[PDB]
């Protein structure tokens, strides 16, 4: 990629950043990544994707916006209660950075249909809120090994975990298989949203060390986070 | 054995932390034995809707425990 | 504070958790926060007070939006290149929330003001990016015993702390003391912003226990979080 | 001495830690060794422009250091 003068500009901040560069920046500017869920976690997330200037984002989401989303779902609003979460996100983030690309898809798609359009991006987020979704998410990622930044938030618990899918490294399902309305506050998804930026853009520059491996989890009752390690399931019905 | 618990687990039971004798092998085992202890504990620990680390560390319900094992009951969390 | 029927439903997702309920979001309705810089992480910070309903904050810098401001000030737009960043985050904080009540200063303030607007609030964020302010906000902070949400970001690296200024918690000074262009990636504010609303919240609100006796750091590159322990220094000069 | 780096400390000078041994009296005596290494080494641990923490509790640069101590440095941070 080039960066045009005006994008240098707009983008100095990151481009001064050591091992980040012009040649981070462009790697941004090139990327395709896919946010599945513009809820909470999808508009903290997209929102700084879109300002740090990842140049291509395919919003998904199946979703119209309802006045109870603007407690937490900040790139919507009164105005676009009753539109598809895609469109008043994709409305709010061209706003954020015009100079970027953003595909609005409003639907719920089909395994069939999520392999291909996972298999067209470089890196996926999961910004839903349903373990169905996660996994099947997680099936394309893997079959693709299209890099997976899955996130996860309700009550005051967020979670964070980065699936690379390399060799060895356990795969979504590794952690769903060990388990089988509530409330949300509201900065919750920022901080997990955020992060999930932060750990895309960390991917898809090849930026320090992603957060694979390992749930980082969030407590904000107490403004503690924990890192449990994740490993591998032998029979783990995706990765096994 | 530091069993420790985190978020809602910890709010459901008041406590951040119980050191309890090393007198448990696993952690279904622990789990059991905890959850009975009243429907708060039951909720909290409930089987499906909890996530456990031993020794920071994630683990399923059959990873066993030993005197200076850490463990973590904390809920997993699929919203977003 | 009561709430409307329509502010009962924006805000159910914050009512429905436990030790939240009305009260909690009765709470932020009443509060007044006082949130000291509208870059990066106020902006971050703002959005979220604000989508989570406290009913008055008053938005200080003396500032105006410039175009590298874009890459993570993401209240501030193209559109609103040359506005005082206050009027700026104001004019977008008003659609995130109409039902709050927004004061924009554009103004740099001395300490005899800050001491009076410090006093008027009952809680200050800190989202500045220089100590001498940071030490000006503490010094009014503690002289009032108006907690101070305190958050610093620069590279990969974010810091929070909360000074409650309780009798044997350290001050910023505290902190201050123990230390005497760069670039900053985007969502790293968000997360630091995020955790300042969320920490801000629960302190009006009285929710789970704040971050105060603690520098927590976020190693964005490493995706690593440590929380080192303050301690009051006898000798501080302002809490000595 | 498990002598931890973070950030940007880290980043500079390549090592997120180093098990050192105990010879050191305090942190303001290994800053200034440490620092002596290297260019890398002084920018990264830079007095005035470094926190220090001794056991997961911050400390001023005369705090004291014992085998079984873990030292941290790590930059402040003022920007937002
Ligand atoms: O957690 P929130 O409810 O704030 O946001 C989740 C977001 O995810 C969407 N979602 C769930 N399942 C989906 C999906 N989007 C697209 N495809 C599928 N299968 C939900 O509508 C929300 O906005
Ligand atoms: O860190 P950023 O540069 O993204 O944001 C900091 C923000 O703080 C403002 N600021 C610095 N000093 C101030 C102040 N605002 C109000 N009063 C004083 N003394 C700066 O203009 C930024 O926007
Ligand atoms: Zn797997
Ligand atoms: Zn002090």
């Amino acid at each position: 990629a080039e960066l045009s003068d005006q994008e240098m500009l707009r983008y100095n901040r990151q481009i001064i950043l050591r091992g980040f560069d012009f040649d981070g920046q462009e790697a941004l500017k090139d990327s395709r990544v896919l946010i599945v869920g513009l809820g909470g976690l999808g508009c903290a997330a997209s929102q700084y994707l879109a300002s740090a200037g990842v140049g291509n984002l395919t919003l998904l989401d199946f979703d119209t916006v309802s006045l109870s989303n603007l407690q937490r779902q900040t790139l919507h609003s009164d105005a676009t209660v009753g539109q598809p979460k895609v469109e008043s996100a994709r409305d709010a983030l061209t706003r954020i950075n015009p100079h970027i690309a953003i595909t609005p898809v409003n639907a719920l798609l089909d395994d069939a249909e999520l392999a291909a359009l996972i298999a067209e991006h470089d890196l996926v987020l999961d910004c839903t809120d349903n373990v169905a979704v996660r996994n099947q998410l997680n099936a394309g990622c893997f079959a693709a090994k299209v890099p997976l930044v899955s996130g996860a938030a309700i009550r005051m618990e967020g979670q964070i975990t980065v699936f690379t899918y390399q060799d060895g490294e356990p795969c979504y399902r590794c952690l769903s298989r060990l388990f089988g309305e509530a409330g949300v506050m509201a900065p919750l998804i920022g901080v997990i949203g955020s992060l999930q930026a932060m750990e895309a853009i960390k991917m898809l520059a090849g930026y320090g060390k992603p957060a694979s491996g390992k749930i980082v989890m969030y407590d904000a009752m107490t403004c503690q986070f924990r890192e449990m390690k994740l490993m591998r399931n032998p029979g783990c019905e995706v990765c096994g | 054995i530091k069993v420790l618990f985190f978020a809602q687990v910890r709010e459901l039971v008041g406590t951040d932390a119980t050191e309890v004798a090393a007198d448990f092998p696993t952690v279904e085992a622990l789990r059991q034995h905890m959850a009975a202890q009243s429907d708060r504990w039951a909720l909290a620990l409930e089987d499906g809707k909890l996530l456990a680390a031993v020794n920071q560390t994630l683990v399923s319900f059959d990873h066993p425990l030993t005197d200076g094992d850490e463990v973590a009951f904390f809920p997993p969390v699929t919203g977003g």
